[PDB]
C-alpha cells in the first residue's frame, strides 16, 4: 500500500491525467498522457488493468481506483530503479544531468503552460551545487521534499 | 452588508430586489429598488440575502453564493424563459411544466446521449435520474424507487410516462409494457381520481407501478399495486366535492339499454351523491348528448362542469375502449357494473327504532322497495339481507340473534358499502395486473406517484390523512437526503463532520402514539356507548396540553380560524405549517361497523362475481389502526430501496404556457418539502464550486502569471495565497466547499486591492515552483508505475 504523503502527491498529479476537471478518467484520457510521455500502451493491454480496478462498470477511472492501479508489493531495490528509471525521462542526452532546455521539454510534453524566464526559475531553486543543473542527488531531494 | 442588495417580500411575485435604509429590533424598513419610494417594513425571517450577479441561472443549485428559497425562486424564474424545465439540487429534481412540447427533448437520439453517462456532466434531463438509478441498482445490488409528488396539473402523470419510456429504450429490448398503464388511465381516473376542493382530477391512492429487472439486467415484467383510499369519500362528501368519477360517468355514460338492467337514476337519488356536487363535467359538443333523465334538479340550475380536458360523457367511452383493449369482454365488463349500481341502491336505506318488543332498530316502509331493487344486484334475499343489517350474530355454545342500535345500522350499512367497494378497486388492479403477468422477479425499479400536501380553508378527515402520510415521507425525505450529503463528503476526501439534523417524531408521536396519539383517542371514542366530538376535541388538549406542533384555533392569526369554537376543531403544525382541523364529523367519518352478521353474508352471495371479489373477535374492529398499519407496508419498502425524489411544479393556476406565478410557485417550494432541506444543507456545507467554475469567474482579477495555470493548481495556490481557515473552508477531490456565506466572502476578497492580491501571490511564488516541479516530477512516476503494472500482471498470466 501507499502512504498518506505520496497519496497527497499523487492527488496533485492526478491534475495532469484529468484536465478536465471531472474527477474520473477514460481511455481517451488515460493513454494520451501515457502517450505524451514516450509510452505506447495496446488498448487492449490497459483495458485489462481497468477491469482490474473498475468495480463501477462503467470504465471510468476514479481517484481511490487510480491509487490501487499503480500500487504492488515491490522489493526494495525495485523502489530505487523507478526513481531512476523517472530522472532518465527528464534527462534528453543521457548525462545525469537535467538542463533547462531538458526541464523545459518536459513541462510542454505535459502542457504547462511557462515562459523562458520561468524555466530559469524553476531550475535554480532545485540546483543546490551551483553548477545550475539538476543532477541525481539534487533531483530526490526536490522529490522528496 | 450594506448596500449590498436582499431579497424583498413582494405579494404579487414572492419576493423582489430591495435595500434597507433603516432597521429596528424586529424589523426591517425595507426600500424597494425598481419601485423607490414604495418603503415598507419586513420582519427578521421575512428578508433573505441576494447574489451580486442576478442576471446569471445555475443548472446546480450548489453553486450559488447565497442558498435560499429567494435564489432558488430566481433561479427558476430566469430558467422558465429560457425554456430550462429540469433544475439539479443535489438528489432532487425540481420539473416545472411548461404545457407545451419542447423540440428534441424527449427524442430517442437524445436518450442514447444521457445513457451512461456521469452525472452533473449534462444537463438536467428526466433521462438522466433513470439513467443514474439503474446504475445504482446493478452496481449497488439493491432495488429502487422513483418518487413523484406535487399537485395536479405540476406534470406527475407525464414525469412518470418519460422513466417508463426510458427503461423500455435505454436498458430493456423489447417489452411492451410501457404504454399498457397508459392505455389503461381511464379505468384509474374512473375508479380511483375524484374530485377536490382546489382539484379536479386527483389521484386519492398511493400508485406503485414497477419494473422487474432480472440478474441478466432485462425487463422481466411489471407491477401495478395500490395503497390508501378515501373510506368516507364513498359514502359521504363534502361541499362542492364529488365522489369517485365511476359514480358519475356511469350516469352520464350509460345507454338506455344498459339503464333498464342497473335501474339508473338521476344523482338527486342517491344519498352517496346528493351530499356533495351532482354536476358531471363536460363541454357544448357533449352536453347535446346527455340525456334529460340523467340531469339532476342540480345540473339543471348549474348545468355542466368546466374543464379542459374532462368530459364524463366522452371519457365514459374513451374508458369502455380501453377495457376492450385491456382485457375485459362486454360480459364481464357489465359485473362491473352491477356493483357499482347496488352500492347506489344501499345508500337509501333508512332504519327507525324499533316497537319496544325486543329491542333495537327496524328498516323503514320507504325503504321497502328499494331493497328488492337492491337485493337482487347482491345475489341475496331480501328477508335475510334484513336481519343481517338489523342484528348481531353470536352463539352461546344454539346461534342467536341480538339487535344493533339504530347508530350502529346507519354506521354498519355504510360499512358495507365502504368494503365492497374497497374490494372493487383491489379486483380491477388484479385483474390489469393479470393483463401482462410478470415473467420472473428479482430486482425493481418502481415509480411511486401519490398527492403532494393538499389543503383547503377548513380541511377535513380525507385531508388529514393526506398531511399524515405527507409528514412520514417528509420523515424518509430528510433521512435520504443526510445520508447522501455524508457519502458526498467521504468521496471527496473532506471526511466526517458534525451537521445538526430536525426531527419530526414529535409530530408524528401526536397523531400515531399508542393510548395518547389522536387516532388513538378517536378509535377509542367509537368504543364508547354514546360518542361525541366534542368529547373528542377536549380529549386531545386532555392528554396533549403542552407541546408546539398543537395549539387552540383562536390562537392562530386567521380570522376565519378565529371563528372556530374550542371543541370544534385543532390547529396541528406539520412541514407545510400551521393547518387547522374542524372535527364535526370527524368520528362519524372514522367510524366503520362490519360485523360478522354482515361480513359472512356478502361472501355468502349466489352470485359468483361477487364471491370472487373477496378472496368471532373482534365485532367492530380497528378503523384507525388501517390507516397506520397500511402505510407502514410502504415506508419499510421505501426503506428498503434507494430513492430519486422528483419534485413537480406547477406555475400558473390557469395551466397555461409561458406564465409565471411567483405567488403560486413559492407556496409549493413550502409545501413540497424543499425549503426545509434547504435548512438542512446550512448545517453542512451548502455552497460548493468546481474548480472550472472558479477558474472561469476569478481569472480576470489574478496576475498574468497565476492565470497561466491549469484549474486545480490555479485554486490550490489561490487557497495558500490568502490562507483560509480550515474549518470555513475546504479543498475536496473535484470541488471547493464553503461554509454558509463564505463564498459570497471569497468573492469580496478578489474583488478587493489588486496591489495586495499581488504581493501575496509573490509571497507564495517559491512554494508555487516546487508544487509545479512535484506535479510534473509525480506525474512522471505515475507512468512508470503503470508501465511496471502491465509488466507485473503479464508476470502471472
Amino acid at each position: 500500500q501507499l502512504t498518506e504523503e505520496q497519496i497527497a502527491e499523487f492527488k496533485e498529479a492526478f491534475s495532469l491525467f484529468d484536465k478536465d476537471g471531472d474527477g474520473t478518467i477514460t481511455t481517451k484520457e488515460l493513454g494520451t498522457v501515457m502517450r505524451s510521455l514516450g509510452q505506447n500502451p495496446t488498448e487492449a493491454e490497459l483495458q485489462d488493468m481497468i477491469n482490474e480496478v473498475d468495480a463501477d462498470g462503467n470504465g471510468t477511472i476514479d481517484f481511490p481506483e487510480f491509487l490501487t492501479m499503480m500500487a504492488r508489493k515491490m522489493k526494495d531495490t525495485d523502489s530505487e530503479e523507478e526513481i531512476r528509471e523517472a530522472f532518465r525521462v527528464f534527462d534528453k542526452d543521457g548525462n545525469g544531468y537535467i538542463s533547462a532546455a531538458e526541464l523545459r521539454h518536459v513541462m510542454t510534453n505535459l502542457g504547462e503552460k511557462l515562459t523562458d524566464e520561468e524555466v530559469d526559475e524553476m531550475i535554480r531553486e532545485a540546483d543546490i551545487d551551483g553548477d545550475g543543473q539538476v543532477n541525481y542527488e539534487e533531483f530526490v531531494q526536490m522529490m522528496t521534499a | 452588508e450594506d448596500g449590498k442588495p436582499v431579497w424583498a417580500p413582494h405579494p404579487t411575485d414572492g419576493f423582489q430586489v430591495g435595500n434597507i435604509v433603516d432597521i429596528g429590533p424586529d424589523s426591517l424598513t425595507i426600500e424597494p429598488l425598481n419601485q423607490k419610494g414604495k418603503t415598507f417594513l419586513a420582519l427578521i425571517n421575512q428578508v433573505f440575502p441576494a447574489e451580486e450577479d442576478s442576471k446569471k441561472d445555475v443548472e446546480d443549485n450548489c453553486s450559488l453564493m447565497y442558498l435560499n428559497e429567494a435564489t432558488l425562486l430566481h433561479n427558476i424564474k430566469v430558467r422558465y424563459s429560457k425554456d430550462r424545465i429540469y433544475t439539479y439540487v443535489a438528489n432532487i429534481l425540481i420539473a416545472v411544466n411548461p404545457y407545451f412540447d419542447i423540440p428534441k427533448i424527449y427524442s430517442s437520439e437524445t436518450i442514447k446521449s444521457y445513457q451512461g453517462k456521469s452525472l452533473g456532466t449534462m444537463p438536467p434531463h428526466v433521462f438522466a435520474i433513470a439513467d443514474k438509478a439503474f446504475r445504482d441498482m446493478k452496481v449497488l445490488k439493491l432495488s429502487q424507487s422513483i418518487i413523484v409528488s406535487g399537485e395536479s396539473g405540476a406534470g406527475k402523470t407525464e414525469n412518470t410516462k418519460f422513466v417508463l419510456r426510458y427503461l423500455t429504450e435505454s436498458y430493456g429490448t423489447g417489452q411492451d409494457i410501457d404504454d399498457r398503464i397508459v392505455e389503461a388511465n381511464p379505468l384509474l381516473e374512473a375508479f380511483g381520481n375524484a374530485k377536490t376542493v382546489r382539484n379536479n382530477n386527483s389521484s386519492r391512492f398511493g400508485k406503485f407501478v414497477e419494473i422487474h429487472f432480472n440478474e441478466k439486467s432485462s425487463v422481466v415484467g411489471g407491477f401495478v399495486s395500490h395503497y390508501l383510499l378515501e373510506k368516507s369519500r364513498i359514502c359521504v362528501q363534502g361541499k362542492e366535492e364529488r365522489n369517485y368519477h365511476i359514480f358519475y360517468r356511469l350516469c352520464a355514460g350509460a345507454s338506455e339499454d344498459i339503464r333498464e338492467r342497473l335501474h339508473l337514476s338521476s344523482p338527486d337519488n342517491f344519498r352517496y351523491l346528493n351530499r356533495g356536487c351532482t354536476r358531471y363535467f363536460a363541454n357544448k359538443e357533449t352536453d347535446k348528448q346527455i340525456l334529460q333523465n340523467r340531469k339532476s334538479p342540480e345540473y339543471l340550475k348549474a348545468g355542466s362542469l368546466k374543464d379542459p380536458l374532462l368530459d364524463d360523457h366522452g371519457d365514459f367511452i374513451r374508458m369502455c375502449t380501453a377495457m376492450k383493449k385491456i382485457g375485459l369482454d362486454d360480459e364481464e365488463k357489465l359485473d362491473l357494473f352491477r356493483v357499482v349500481a347496488g352500492v347506489l341502491h344501499l345508500g337509501n336505506i333508512d332504519f327507525e327504532e324499533a316497537g319496544s318488543t325486543s329491542g333495537g332498530c327496524n328498516l323503514k316502509n320507504k325503504s321497502t322497495q328499494a331493497l328488492e331493487y337492491c337485493a337482487e344486484l347482491l345475489g341475496l334475499d331480501q328477508d335475510d339481507l334484513r336481519v343481517s343489517l338489523t342484528t348481531r350474530v353470536m352463539l352461546t355454545t344454539t346461534v342467536i340473534k341480538v339487535p344493533l342500535k339504530v347508530e350502529q345500522a346507519n354506521n354498519a350499512r355504510d360499512a358495507l358499502a365502504k368494503t365492497v367497494y374497497s374490494h372493487l378497486f383491489d379486483h380491477v388492479v388484479n385483474r390489469v395486473n393479470q393483463c401482462f403477468p410478470f415473467e420472473t422477479s428479482s430486482y425493481f425499479i418502481g415509480v411511486l406517484d401519490i398527492a403532494g400536501f393538499e389543503y383547503f380553508e377548513h380541511n377535513s378527515f380525507e385531508q388529514f390523512c393526506i398531511n399524515y402520510c405527507n409528514e412520514k415521507l417528509q420523515q424518509f425525505f430528510n433521512e435520504r437526503i443526510l445520508k447522501e450529503e455524508q457519502e458526498l463528503y467521504q468521496k471527496e476526501g473532506l471526511g466526517v463532520n458534525e451537521v445538526h439534523y430536525v426531527d419530526n417524531q414529535d409530530c408524528i408521536d401526536l397523531i400515531e402514539a399508542r393510548l395518547v396519539g389522536i387516532l388513538d383517542i378517536l378509535d377509542e371514542e367509537n368504543r364508547l356507548p354514546q360518542p361525541s366530538d366534542q368529547h373528542f376535541t377536549s380529549a386531545v388538549h386532555q392528554k396533549h396540553k403542552d407541546h408546539f406542533r398543537l395549539s387552540i384555533p383562536r390562537k392562530s392569526k386567521l380570522a376565519i380560524h378565529r371563528n372556530i369554537r374550542d371543541d370544534e376543531g385543532f390547529i396541528i403544525r406539520h412541514f407545510a405549517g400551521a393547518v387547522c382541523y374542524e372535527t364535526t364529523q370527524f368520528v362519524e367519518k372514522n367510524n366503520d361497523a362490519l360485523h360478522m352478521s354482515l361480513e359472512s353474508l356478502i361472501c355468502e352471495s349466489r352470485d359468483k362475481f361477487i364471491r370472487e371479489l373477496f378472496e368471532g373477535k373482534l365485532s367492530f374492529i380497528s378503523v384507525g389502526n388501517k390507516f397506520k398499519t397500511q402505510l407502514n407496508l410502504l415506508l419499510d419498502k421505501l426503506r428498503s430501496t434507494g430513492a430519486s425524489f422528483i419534485r413537480c411544479i406547477k406555475p400558473n393556476l390557469k395551466m397555461t404556457s409561458h406564465h409565471f406565478e411567483g405567488a403560486q410557485i413559492l407556496s409549493q417550494l413550502q409545501c413540497s418539502g424543499m425549503v426545509s432541506v434547504l435548512d438542512l444543507m446550512q448545517g453542512g456545507f451548502p455552497s460548493r464550486a468546481s474548480f472550472h467554475e472558479l477558474y472561469n469567474m476569478y481569472k480576470k482579477y489574478m496576475p498574468d502569471k497565476l492565470a497561466r495555470l491549469d484549474p486545480r493548481l490555479f485554486c490550490k495556490a489561490l487557497f495558500k495565497a490568502l490562507g483560509l481557515n480550515e474549518i470555513d473552508y475546504k479543498f475536496g477531490l473535484t470541488k471547493v466547499f464553503f461554509r454558509p456565506g463564505k463564498f459570497a466572502e471569497f468573492d469580496q476578497i478578489m474583488k478587493s486591492d489588486p496591489d495586495h492580491l499581488a504581493e501575496l501571490v509573490k509571497r507564495v511564488n517559491h512554494w508555487l515552483i516546487c508544487s509545479r516541479w512535484k506535479k510534473v516530477q509525480w506525474c512522471s512516476l505515475s507512468v512508470i508505475k503503470l508501465k511496471n503494472k502491465i509488466k507485473y500482471r503479464a508476470e502471472a498470466c
